[PDB]
């Protein structure tokens, strides 16, 4: 008994190799993007604008304290670089 | 060095002390008056790719 495929199924199936190679390449691209985002943060960092204002303040408070508050509170007149390559202000004016 | 009166009157801004108006060169606008990237430009560029720049909040 001939259990062959339906003819419409065969005709549409002579595109599935191309579909599969597209899926392989697209999954590779998306996975590489995901891993590039994931590796520095050890997670997928949700975007800053996707958070409420209190959430935004809480997320970056530690960065503010470590990068601006500690240099400002331990500052000495001879700590600043004699050149112009200092730390840029948080709000560029 | 120029005098106690000079030091006092140089550090006074407002005659009315009830209101607090902290000095800012400019006011934050983007991200609902907040700073998205509290870092330097090198830190931002490398932290989007390189591990170790993010110290986490836990
Ligand atoms: C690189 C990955 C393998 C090669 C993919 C490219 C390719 O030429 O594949 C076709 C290739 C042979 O097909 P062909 O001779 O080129 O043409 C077949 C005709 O078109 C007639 O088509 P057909 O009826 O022979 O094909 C049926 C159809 C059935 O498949 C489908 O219908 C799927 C495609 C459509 C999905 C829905 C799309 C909706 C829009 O397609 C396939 O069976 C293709 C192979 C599917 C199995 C292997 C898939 C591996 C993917 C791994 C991804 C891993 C993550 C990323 C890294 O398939 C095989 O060799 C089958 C065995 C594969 C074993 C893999 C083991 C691992
Ligand atoms: C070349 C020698 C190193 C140098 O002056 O690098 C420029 C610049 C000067 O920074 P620094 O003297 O280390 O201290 C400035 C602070 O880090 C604070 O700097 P920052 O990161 O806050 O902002 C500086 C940034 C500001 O950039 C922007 O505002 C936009 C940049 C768009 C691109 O400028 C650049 O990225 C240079 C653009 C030309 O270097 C960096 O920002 C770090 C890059 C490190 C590797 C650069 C390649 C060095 C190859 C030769 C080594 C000998
Ligand atoms: C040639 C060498 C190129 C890579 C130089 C840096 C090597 C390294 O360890 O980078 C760290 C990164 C990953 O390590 P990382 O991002 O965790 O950094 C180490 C952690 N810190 C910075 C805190 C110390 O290496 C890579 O991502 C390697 C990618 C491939 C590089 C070679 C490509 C060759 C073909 C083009």
């Amino acid at each position: 008994v001939n259990t062959a495929y339906p003819t419409p199924l065969k005709t549409i199936l002579k595109t599935t190799p191309a579909f599969v190679v597209y899926f392989v390449f697209g999954l590779g691209f998306s996975t590489v993007i995901y891993d590039v985002v994931y590796h520095p943060k050890d997670r997928i960092e949700r975007f800053y604008f996707r958070s409420s204002k209190f959430e935004r303040l809480s997320r970056k408070r530690d960065e503010k304290l470590r990068h601006y508050f500690k240099p400002a509170i331990e500052w000495q007149p001879w700590y600043n670089t004699s050149t112009n390559n200092n730390t840029r202000p948080l709000l560029r004016y | 060095v120029h005098g106690e009166e000079y030091a006092q009157k140089m550090q006074k801004r407002f005659h009315q002390t009830d209101i607090w108006a902290p000095f800012r060169h400019r006011y934050a606008y983007m991200y609902n008056s907040s700073n998205k990237n509290v870092k330097d430009y090198k830190q931002v560029t490398l932290s989007r790719y390189i591990n170790g720049f993010d110290k986490f909040n836990v």
